[PDB]
């Protein structure tokens, strides 16, 4: 009789109704941590450990889900980190809604692809929209849309501070690291930048490190911790006795070469360290490492080996201080060559103490100047997040310099929309109206939930503020309004160009075409069949 | 059907199992006692789960099948039919259970070569109308000259007893049957034979008593023996009387009031008996209890009182003293008295009875049953009940057939003849029936270990051409005359066993589905 | 939501599926609203402000008749059995049922009380094989010895509806009778049947061809009357004896001390037919009976089951409408207007109050939606067109039932009284006002 | 959804939500079709004088094998709520009509059915039954056009037999095809009130004993009780019965109060003794100054009046049951006298030879009053060879005695064997088209639902349905529509007027309006809400 399938058959509403409330269950936790007034999160797992976070994408990826509509929401969050870098809040929230709303509409006997075809007819028409109503490029306010990207993003974290301190090093970190590449490629590889935590001094007494900082130490307390004009020898090999191949034996037959044969297994080896210093280097970086025997002879000679780092580390601080890495010896069939002239510099080289540890610093490097930023907080939970926070400003203030081009913050561009789809809903509304106008009423979710957090009013906080976005559009006496958002510090429109609340195009841009796409997809998830776990076979 | 099962916790079989499980199990009952059928077959012990087991070794089907507990709900209609014929004439039992099993085994057979079950049966019913043919046209009468009516009975006492336990004891037994029947010269009630069964002695020691036994021994202060004497039979109370008036105390302002009414009491005690002794009498019978004050005044009269033999036994001796219940004394002229010769007590088996010798208008006998072993006396009661039972209706219906097989040849000869009348259709049915009534001279001598090859075949080939006579004869193996070997049964026995395998076992043919409902009180 | 339906029942008879709906749409709209902010206390106050708007305007456009006492009244109660009969297990009979309904209770007193309308059930036959009977009926309760006897054939008898025992056993269960003689013992025997027998002589001897009692008449009564061209059936329940009653003109009576001519009832037809295959025993033709009895026949239990309950809901409408004929039309009509001055009213009112006042507006399209959404209909391009007519033209267009359109329920007599939606509203909103004042809840954990 | 909030609190509605069962979508339509077909199929093969029977085996370990179609459902342990509808419908027809016990069920059967693939094209469950409804009534129409008989009730019984044959012809009792007839036709019209045509089933008793034949079925004009005679030796046979009934015990008078009698002195003892020997002889004098010759007593006799009917010739049976001396009293035209001093000449039942019937070897010894004189009930006795065959055969009877009085109620007939089926059937069809406004597709379906019976019927004789129907139908439409039926023999020609084949009107009526009925009540539910565990 019934479908001889041995797990459960479920469709038509049954489905649809669990799919929203899925993505609803989800939203649920996230419209709790939007804008600056939103408060954080802390997660613990089963074994005790505690994180404290206020990233939407570090939340969600850390809450187990079941239901694969929830997992959705958790990969959409992980395409703004790769596309956006400071969006993992608002994308499941704006994605959520349109799922909520569509329900309402196919309820109605709207078939699901009439409301799709209306969702991405809307989505298209919005992006227009937004790229003829832009504010400015970054050549007119300069530094200004720097420090005041960088402070707009921070201001929803712990070191949302009201000062310049975090924003300075923020925007100088990238500024400092620019990198030119053919076809007008002005790179800013903020991956590059070496952030490092200590829980010690407060969060005002962070550095700023022109150079690179290494995560290692000196070792042998026989060695020079501070070298004023460095040569810099990096290298990938082993400093160490030579052993024999597995397929190479040593058979003897005359005792007397016992010794010289033996005693080669040292000498062959301090030949070779032997002329890594005859070249006049003063520090040696090896990723490998540097057994008992070797480290004598850089005490001897006076010279600074560090040993056990990693090989992306070496690879930057090799590129920084000008050095090409060695792992092997060449030079047109000579049998040890070092490449003497292959050597970097540096202006010092010296190891510090940072509250109870030990950092060597590589200070200047006289070829690419690059940055590392030294965080302080007051226990390791302020430090993760501090970091995290350090990270989303870098990448902030990249995609600023990368997209020329700034939109208002605020809410006013979700503001604009509501009034500018509303209208275009009458132009081509002849059956899709009523995706159109759901597509639009959906994106005020954002000023509201920003009233909400902030716990200032709400139905009449956000409709005046449409009010002002109407005014713009249907009084065209260029009143100059559609730049005005929420402040949520005094319940009261203000003017976010004049206060300095930009954002990157992009982070709009990109949000509304992924949001779309991934409601859309669960919109067209009807029938569910669950078959029965395989777990003993 | 097993597929969207909306049953509760009930199931059903259709037209795969319902029919196979319903032929194998009913045809079973046959063969389970089909080794009964004729003079050779080997008797059975029924045994119980326990608590006291209550042994019982018998031959007859019919007290086979009713101790098995058949749970079979198809089996179980055959097991009513032998009930039936158990009721109505009390013997052929065997006869009719094998012969519908045989027909049943046919019917299963002619589904397997696609024949409608309806096709069946209708075949079954004009081949039974042939059968009832062949029985009427072959009765033999019986009605003056007494000396040949007198055979006849001693020819079904023995034919009936040669199947029993009471094999080779015919020359003591068959004359029990016969004579303790033509002694009632009335009403087949068949309890005016009654059997009084005690161990010692072997079964040839058996005799009939020509008077009447009672049990409860004479009295205590009363005479023994008393010649010419005269019987009154009561039906009365003896104490305890307590006359009539429900709810009526004796409420005095003394004692002494009390006893005067006490010696008034015993007054009309004594009165009452005066009333019956008037009736000039010898022994008195009484269904109810004597107390101790009555007992007096019968001794004291010289006139002896048996109290409670038994609840019908006073009807019985009314029938065979010749006299009334008398259950109210209050017109002694019009009481009727019964007379005897003795009354004196007689030893049977170490038990003193009361023999009642010479009684007039004895309309009534006992058959004094002994025998070794209590297997022994149960098994020889019911002999006798049996052979009573057919002889007390054979004495009513004079018709006989010849047996010995040779009814059935002679009913499979009449629905051969006519089936080969008959298009295939149907013919292949009516040979079915006449082939299941050859099986039963087949089982006979099959029992008994003769050459069925050889029997059945000369039986057939001898009615094949005349020879209306012919049968088996189990005693040397080979064909004799019926007639002159004297071997016959009662016409109404064979017609029953005709009408009731084909009546009963259509109930099966018709049945495809079979509807089982949820049990109870099993877990 | 269930118990405004119990409320319901009491005060309309048939508002029942529609304001369970109606309560949870007035939640639903605003849903969307209560999850930010805004107080209950403005929630509540758009709540009563729209709800006494609709009741009054319901006031204002239900129509009524001055055609009173004329047969224009009797077909208006008949337009509303239509109305009454809709959607219930009835096709073709909705005109069968509904004549009797009309009838069945203006022959009722200026009570109209539903005590006097009975309805029993009868396995088998037809819905158009059930009868309306002008009397009273019993399925023939326990018999006696000799009810075989006493024939069924009467063309004028008189009732004699008694509270007295007719057994032999006289006995007040404290009563010793002590005796000393002989003569005395017989005397008491025969005092005890003739204290029965006094009895029956004073029931006889008055024309009570039939008599009836609730308690019990033993087998010498039965055979006292019997032989007497009398006819008994005891044990009667109550509830039919107060009715039969009033059903033929008499009075009960409990001593037989004090009948005659003047406590009996009469009719015309006493007899016991076999409709559905069991005896019943039916009065009829009293032409002063102010009761009826209206006897169900169908293939099932269920079946009539069903048909019992329309045929409660029918009586129950035309008796309200006979007391108040203001009525308005049906299906989703009147909500599509009252929608329409509710958000004529809501749009002149500046402040948080748009938000309420027209979300009660918009809760009153569930009617017409679900008027249309479960046999198909298109529901959303007759909301459409409900819309565009309702501002234009006349206030009565709802949703056709034939064809797949927009018809004016006024016109095709689709009327139920204005009460059913005055009280619905009343109802849904005061359901609604009590949910959204609660803001939190208490469970004890004990459960024993 | 259930026991999840989107807060993470349980969300309960319903007590025990997580142990319940709801489906209503359009499955609840499917599953009520599903179980339907397998009610519908149950019986298919018991339809038409060519059905198998089935065995019934009850809780309790009875069996009984049984034909009509009442006790097979009613035994049937049904785990679903619309198959016990199903089951309703044929309880419903054998207690209006006593007939189509699986015919309305068939009947019914195919109408869902064929609702199956008119849901599938997309019609609405509601107007699937309505079509259903205005098909019916053409139906029915066109069944009461073709109707005639000329029974009156008096001699010319001859078409009521051949009724009774044809309701009985499906019986397991066809050996007495004509017996059997006969004693229906003989055992209502003796009792049947033609002055206003009123049968009463309750003057016809139906009793029987294990034993015999078929052939030993016998109408008695009087009355079978059980014998218990006061003393054993009265006379078995009475010739001239003056009967006397009572309900008064013999013995002397009780009083039904507490009573508590006084004695005190001698005289109040003996006295009293005295008294109640001498009223003995006055319940039993009492009824020889009547002249009866045959008492029947409710109650049982006390010792003293055992003696005293003997002394007075008067025999007499004791512990006669309620039913049966009432039964008496109507038979032999008497009254039931309350006392013993009541009793009087005029009271008296009046009967001829009373005589036992022996059987076998049983001690049961019924007695029966064999003549009367102008008697309104009659008894039934069957016999048989088996408990099995006698059981079924009291049912058997009892629906010739119902076919009987259905022609009473309304004398109008139809023509069996199919042919009523499909000449309506045809009717169904030539207006389907005139006109096919909406519900073409239902108007038709029910055409071929009303089929389903000549259909089956063939499949059970043994006949390929589809080349049958074709032929019989081809026949009815190019000739004026003669009433062609089929039959497995074929018994020369299929003209029913020749094989008399007859059927009631009024049965085919009310087959058709309950199955219509019974399909609407269980096609327009759109959900089912059976519980789950019992704890």
């Amino acid at each position: 009789g019934p479908l001889s399938v041995f797990g459960d058959r479920s469709t038509g509403e049954t489905i649809r109704s669990q799919n929203v409330m899925a993505a609803a269950s989800i939203a649920n936790i996230v419209k709790s941590s939007l804008g600056p007034v939103g408060l954080d999160k802390m997660l613990v797992d089963d074994i005790g450990d505690v994180t404290i976070t206020n990233d939407g994408a570090t939340i969600l990826k850390l809450l187990e889900v079941e239901h694969p509509a929830a997992k959705v929401l958790c990969e959409l969050a992980d395409l703004q980190d790769k596309e956006v870098g400071d969006g993992t809040t608002s994308v499941v929230i704006i994605a959520a809604e349109l799922l909520k709303n569509a329900d309402e509409l196919v309820k109605q006997k709207i078939h699901p692809t009439s409301v799709i075809s209306g969702y991405r007819l809307a989505c298209k028409e919005a992006v227009r929209y937004i790229n003829e109503n832009l504010i400015v490029n970054t050549d007119e306010l300069g530094r200004d849309c720097l420090i005041n990207a960088a402070k707009t993003s921070m201001s929803s974290k712990i070191i949302g501070i009201n000062g310049d301190f975090f924003a300075n090093m923020v925007v100088d970190a990238v500024l400092a690291i620019k990198y030119t590449d053919i076809r007008g490629q002005p790179r800013y590889p903020v991956n590059s930048v070496n952030i490092l935590k200590a829980h010690g001094r407060s969060q005002m007494e962070s550095m700023l490190i022109s150079g690179y900082a290494l995560n290692c130490v000196v070792g042998s307390q026989g060695m020079p911790k501070r070298i004023v004009n460095a040569k810099i020898a990096c290298l990938d090999f082993s400093l160490q006795k030579t052993k024999m191949k597995l397929g190479v034996q040593v058979v003897i037959t005359d005792p007397e070469k016992l010794d010289q044969i033996r005693q080669r297994e040292s000498d062959i080896t301090k030949e070779r360290i032997q002329k890594i210093l005859a070249t006049g280097a003063n520090v040696i970086l090896t990723t490998g490492g540097i057994d008992d025997m070797c480290l004598k002879y850089f005490v001897e000679a006076g010279a600074m080996a560090v040993r056990r780092v990693l090989k992306r580390d070496l690879k930057r601080i090799a590129k920084a201080s000008g050095a090409t890495i060695l792992s092997t010896l060449a030079n047109l069939e000579g049998e040890e060559t070092f490449e003497a002239a292959m050597l970097g510099q540096a202006e010092e080289v010296v190891q510090e103490r940072i509250c109870d540890d030990e950092l060597i610093l590589i200070k200047n490097t006289k070829a690419r100047t690059s940055a590392s930023i030294i965080l302080r907080g007051a226990n390791d939970f302020m430090c993760d997040e501090m970091e995290r926070s350090l990270h989303d400003a870098l990448c902030v203030v990249k995609r600023v310099l990368e997209s020329k081009s700034v939109v208002p913050g605020g809410g006013a561009v979700e503001a604009a929309l509501s009034i500018y789809l509303e209208n275009y809903a009458t132009s081509m509304g002849s059956r899709e109206q009523l995706a159109i106008a759901e597509f639009a009423r959906s994106l005020l979710v954002i000023p509201n939930t920003l009233a909400v957090n902030a716990a200032q009013d709400s139905t009449d906080l956000v409709a005046k503020l449409r009010a002002f976005h109407n005014e713009a559009q249907v009084n065209p006496e260029r009143k100059n309004l559609k730049w005005i958002g929420l402040d949520l510090s005094n319940g009261k429109p203000r003017d976010n160009k004049q206060a300095g609340v930009f954002e990157p195009t992009i982070v709009k841009v990109k949000s509304l075409k992924f949001a779309t796409e991934a409601a859309i997809t669960i919109l067209r998830i009807d029938d569910l069949i669950k078959l029965h776990p395989e777990s003993k076979d | 059907a097993p597929v969207n099962i909306f049953k509760a916790g009930a199931d059903e079989e259709r037209a795969e199992t319902a029919r196979l499980t319903s032929f194998i199990g009913a045809i079973a009952i046959g063969d389970l006692v089909k080794s009964t059928l004729g003079p050779k077959g080997m008797d059975k012990i029924l045994l119980s789960s326990g608590r006291d087991a209550s042994l019982m070794v018998t031959n007859d089907g019919a007290t086979i099948l009713k101790n098995i507990g058949v749970d079979n709900p198809a089996a179980k209609v055959l097991v009513d039919m032998s009930r039936v014929q158990d009721d109505e004439v009390g013997d052929g039992t065997t006869s009719v259970t094998v012969l519908a099993a045989e027909l049943l085994r046919e019917a299963e057979s002619l589904i397997a070569k696609k024949i409608h079950p309806q096709t069946i049966i209708a075949g079954w019913r004009e081949a039974t109308k042939a059968a009832r043919e062949a029985l009427l046209s072959s009765a033999v009468d019986h009605g003056s000259d007494e000396v040949k009516f007198r055979q006849d009975l001693m020819n079904i006492a023995g034919t009936t007893l040669s199947s029993k336990l009471l094999t080779h004891h015919k020359d003591h037994f068959t004359k029990l049957a016969v004579e303790a029947v033509l002694r009632l010269k009335g009403s087949g009630n068949l309890e005016a034979i009654h059997i009084i069964k005690k161990l010692g002695g072997s079964l040839a020691d058996s005799y009939l008593d020509e008077g009447f036994l009672l049990d409860k021994k004479i009295g205590v202060n009363q005479p023994k023996r008393i010649e010419n004497a005269k019987i009154l039979i009561a039906n009365t109370g003896m104490d305890t009387d307590k006359i009539k008036i429900f709810g009526s105390r004796v409420r005095v302002d003394s004692t002494a009031k009390v006893a005067e009414i006490e010696h008034a009491e015993k007054e009309k005690m004594k009165e009452k008996v005066e009333r019956i002794l008037k009736h000039g009498i010898n022994c008195f019978i009484n269904r109810q209890l004597i107390y101790n004050y009555p007992e007096q005044l019968f001794g004291a009269a010289g006139v002896m009182a048996i109290e409670h033999a038994d609840f019908a036994g006073v009807e019985r001796l009314a029938l065979v003293t010749g006299g009334e219940i008398a259950s109210t004394f209050d017109h002694p002229e019009l009481v009727k008295l019964g007379s005897c010769k003795l009354i004196e007590e007689v030893m049977i088996g170490e038990d003193k009875l009361i023999h009642f010798s010479g009684v007039a208008l004895g309309e009534a006998c006992t058959i004094v049953l002994r025998g070794a072993t209590q297997q022994i006396l149960d098994e020889a009661e019911r002999s006798l009940h049996d052979a009573l039972c057919v002889l007390a209706q054979t004495v009513k219906d004079s018709r006989t057939v010849y047996g010995g097989g040779c009814s059935e040849m002679l009913m499979a000869h009449a629905v051969t003849q006519l089936a080969n009348r008959t298009p295939g259709k149907e013919a292949v049915a009516m040979e079915s029936y006449a082939k299941a009534l050859r099986m039963l001279p087949t089982i006979i001598a099959d029992n008994a270990g003769y050459d069925s090859a050889d029997l059945v075949a000369q039986l057939r080939a001898a009615h094949s051409e005349g020879n209306t006579t012919a049968g088996l004869d189990m005693r040397e193996g080979t064909i004799g005359d019926m007639a002159i070997l004297g071997i016959t049964e009662s016409f109404q026995v064979k017609r029953q066993v005709l009408l009731s395998a084909a009546e009963a076992a259509e109930v099966i043919l018709r049945v495809d589905n079979i509807i089982k409902a949820a049990p109870r009180k099993r877990v | 939501l269930v118990d405004i339906a119990k409320s319901q029942d009491a005060e309309v008879g048939d508002g029942t599926t529609s304001v369970t709906l109606l309560a949870a749409e007035f939640l639903k709209q605003v849903k969307p609203y209560v999850e930010e902010g805004l107080h209950p206390q403005i929630i509540i106050r758009a709540f009563r402000t729209a709800t006494q708007l609709a009741v009054n305007k319901i006031k204002e456009i239900a129509v009524t008749v001055k055609k009173a006492d004329k047969v224009e009244q009797r077909k208006l109660l008949e337009k509303c059995a239509m109305t009454a009969l809709s959607s219930k297990l009835i096709s073709q009979q909705k005109a069968f049922f509904a004549k009797m309904v009309v009838d069945a209770v203006m022959m009722l007193d200026d009570l109209l009380q539903l005590k006097m309308i009975g309805i029993k059930k009868v396995q088998g036959g037809a819905l158009e094989d059930s009868q309306l009977v002008a009397g009273v009926a019993f399925k023939k309760t326990f018999s006696y010895a000799g009810f075989e006897m006493q024939p069924k054939k009467y063309h004028n008898p008189k009732i004699a509806l008694l509270n007295v025992e007719l057994e032999l056993k006289a006995e007040k269960d404290n009563a010793e009778i002590r005796v000393h003689t002989v003569e005395d013992y017989q005397a008491i025997v025969d005092a005890e049947w003739n204290i029965l027998y006094d009895k029956l002589e004073k029931i006889h001897h008055s024309g009570a061809k039939v008599v009836s009692s609730k308690l019990p008449i033993g087998d010498v009564a039965t055979q006292y009357f019997a032989d007497r061209d009398m006819f008994c059936a005891g044990r009667v329940p109550e509830e039919d004896l107060k009715r039969t009653m009033m059903a033929c003109g008499g009075s009960i009576q409990t001593s037989v001390n004090a009948l005659s001519a003047d406590v009996l009832g009469r009719c015309q037809v006493f007899e016991e037919t076999q409709i559905g295959g069991e005896r019943y025993n039916f009065f009829t033709g009293c032409p002063k009976a102010k009761t009826c009895t209206f006897i169900l026949r169908g293939g099932a239990e269920q079946f009539m089951e069903e048909t019992e309950r329309s045929l409660h809901d029918a009586i129950m409408i035309v008796r309200r409408a006979i007391k108040n004929d203001s009525v308005v039309a049906g299906g989703g009509a009147i909500e599509m207007e009252l929608s329409k001055y509710l958000r004529d009213y809501s749009r002149t009112i500046p402040g948080k109050q748009q938000l309420l006042i027209g979300a009660y507006a918009k809760a009153l399209e569930i009617i017409p939606r679900q008027l249309c959404d479960n046999a198909g209909f298109d529901a959303t391009n007759i909301l459409n067109k409900l819309r565009a007519r309702h501002a234009q033209g006349g206030t009565w267009y709802g949703v056709d039932i034939n064809n797949e359109d927009i018809a004016d329920n006024f016109e095709a007599f689709v009327w139920e009284p204005a009460m059913v939606r005055i009280n619905a509203l009343t109802a849904a909103s005061e359901a609604a006002c009590l949910i959204v004042s609660v803001d939190e809840t208490i469970k004890n954990p004990r459960s024993t | 959804t259930l026991a999840f909030d989107e807060y993470g609190r349980p969300f309960l509605i319903i007590k025990d939500q997580d142990r319940k069962s709801r489906l209503m979508g359009l499955e609840a339509l499917k599953s009520h079709i599903m179980a339907a077909k397998a009610v519908a199929n149950t019986m298919r093969t018991s339809l038409g004088p060519n059905g198998l029977d089935k065995m019934m085996v009850d809780k309790d370990g009875d069996v009984t094998v049984t034909n009509d179609g009442a006790t097979i459902l009613s035994m049937m342990d049904v785990d679903h709520q619309i198959a016990k509808l199903m089951v309703e419908l044929s309880k419903s027809q054998d207690d209006e009509i006593g007939d189509g016990t699986t015919g309305v069920v068939v009947l019914a059967g195919a109408l869902l059915e064929e609702a199956e693939q008119l849901l599938d094209r997309g019609i609405h469950p509601i107007r699937i039954a309505d079509g259903y409804e205005q098909a019916a009534r053409v139906a029915i129409e066109h069944l009461d056009k073709i109707s005639d008989s000329v029974l009156v009730d008096i001699k010319d019984t001859e078409p009521l037999i051949q009724t009774a044959k044809t309701t009985l012809g499906s019986k397991v009792v066809n050996s007495c095809h004509r017996q059997m007839a006969e004693i229906a036709v003989n055992a209502v019209l003796t009792v049947a009130d033609m002055e206003r045509r009123d049968v009463d089933f309750e003057l016809i008793k139906v009793e029987g004993k294990v034993g015999g034949r078929l052939e030993d079925t016998k109408l008695i004009k009087g009355v079978i009780v059980d014998k218990d005679f006061s003393h054993p030796q009265m006379p078995k046979k009475v010739e001239d019965a003056k009967i006397a009934i009572l309900t008064c015990p013999f013995e002397p008078p009780k009083p039904k109060t507490k009573h508590k009698l006084d004695v005190t002195s001698v005289e109040d003892y003996k006295a009293l003794q005295k008294y109640e020997k001498e009223k003995f002889e006055e319940m039993i004098q009492q009824i020889k100054e009547t002249g009866a010759n045959l008492a029947i007593c409710q109650w049982g006799f006390d010792d003293e009046a055992n003696h005293l009917l003997l002394q007075n010739n008067l025999p007499a049976v004791r512990w006669v049951g309620g039913p049966e001396i009432e039964l008496i009293a109507i038979a032999t035209g008497g009254r039931i006298v309350p006392r013993f001093s009541e009793l009087t000449a005029e009271k008296l039942g009046f009967a001829g030879l009373v005589q036992e019937i022996s059987f076998g070897t049983t001690k049961d010894k019924m007695l029966v009053i064999e003549q009367c004189k102008n008697s309104r009930a009659v008894t039934i006795f069957i016999r048989g060879g088996n408990k099995m065959i006698i059981e079924e055969a009291k049912r058997s009877l009892h629906d010739a005695l119902c076919v009987i009085r259905n022609l009473i109620r309304d004398n109008r007939v139809v023509y069996g064997g199919g042919a009523a089926e499909i000449s309506c059937a045809l009717a169904v069809s030539q207006e389907a088209d005139k006109c096919p406004t909406l519900e073409q597709y239902a108007m038709r379906a029910f055409a071929d639902a009303l089929e389903v019976i000549p259909m089956a019927l063939s499949e059970n004789s043994g006949m390929n349905p589809i080349q049958t129907m074709t032929e019989v139908r081809a026949r009815q439409v190019k000739e004026m529509n003669p009433a062609l039926g089929i039959d497995c023999l074929h018994k020369g020609t299929n003209d029913m007027k020749q094989q008399h084949v007859i059927e009631t009107l009024i049965g085919k009526k009310q087959q058709i309006s309950l199955a219509t009925q019974m399909v609407r009540m269980i096609l327009k539910i759109d959900d089912i809400r059976k519980p789950g565990e019992s704890e």
